[PDB]
């Protein structure tokens, strides 16, 4: 039955569909501000993952909800001005607060979300290549704070795409 | 001033907390 | 046949028409989940005269963009606290650090778009009745801070009317 | 920080000057 081994080895495919397919749904949108990123236009994935269908569809259902971020995140981003030399501190401290108080569905699709914006403000200030290292900020946070075992608890990943 | 990286986490939980009210079973 | 006073008088139906078209369009929105206004759903209308047209206008094209500021606005307008006996001030000084760097058509439908913003937030906090102060805060900051004359310069409102449409 | 007045006009700025982009490209 599902382990928290499994969720934290699904949730790579996971998030790196969830980086594809937000990337491209938001690049579509009308008057769209964020440049292309082209590490996540290319995102190599798996074409038959139950997984990826997983990111897949939370990037979609989240769409409505997440672009209302959008200004927000830029300005709290810039006040941060995360680097790839703060940027493990950082993931951690906002991935601790976030789930200080709880976890649910809704706050664990949201560390995915800000894995994104992370990945997005890193490559737009220049640096190349960090995806993979996002990618296991969020792995190795989920397995180690327990979420990877919430996830496992209510099914794994799949129990995801009964949402909406 | 709260620090940054508090602001951001209670947005993020804003965020998800949205998501899961929106999203909730039946 | 354009001056200032007469963008000035012809602002209220603009921005009238602009919230009453920007409220359709968000309530009929699929996500949503924003609570009616119906001080907005009942504004007396005509939605084809000219400046009824250009409120549209200026409501329906783009409005994918302000969907990016959702978020920030109900956390600023939290912070603001506006009421009824501050809300003017507070706007007009908004405004003008707006424009200080530049007057655009753009930043016109920006302070629009706050006059929206701000009397749909302070009816949902309990006041109704606001709407009226709000327009005459639009209206009068464009009279007596230059964005008229500009509008007026350029043609007037109608100058606005296909924005977006190229 | 900030007073949230100078946040908003900051932030509409930001907006307008996207709406002017827009319907230019447009
Ligand atoms: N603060």
């Amino acid at each position: 039955s599902m382990s928290e081994e499994q969720v934290a080895q699904d949730t790579e495919e996971v998030f790196r569909s969830y980086v594809f397919y937000r990337h491209q749904q938001e690049q579509e949108a009308e008057g769209v501000a964020a440049p292309a990123d082209p590490e996540m236009v290319t995102l190599p994935l798996q074409p038959s993952s139950t997984m990826g269908q997983v990111g897949r569809q939370l990037a979609i259902i989240g769409d409505d909800i997440n672009r209302r971020y959008d200004s927000e995140f830029q300005t709290m981003l810039q006040h941060l001005q995360p680097t790839a030399e703060n940027a493990y501190e950082y993931f951690t401290k906002i991935a601790t607060s976030l789930f200080e108080s709880g976890i649910n569905w809704g706050r664990v699709v949201a560390l995915l979300g800000f894995g994104y914006r992370l990945a997005l403000h890193v490559y737009q200030h220049g640096l190349t290549g960090f995806l993979g290292q996002v990618t296991r900020f969020v792995v190795d946070f989920m397995l180690h704070h327990s979420i990877a075992r919430w996830i496992a608890q209510r099914g794994g990943w799949v129990a995801a795409l009964n949402l909406g | 001033d709260m620090r940054p990286e508090i602001w951001i986490a209670q947005e993020l939980r804003r965020x998800g907390d949205e998501f899961n009210a929106y999203y909730a079973r039946r």
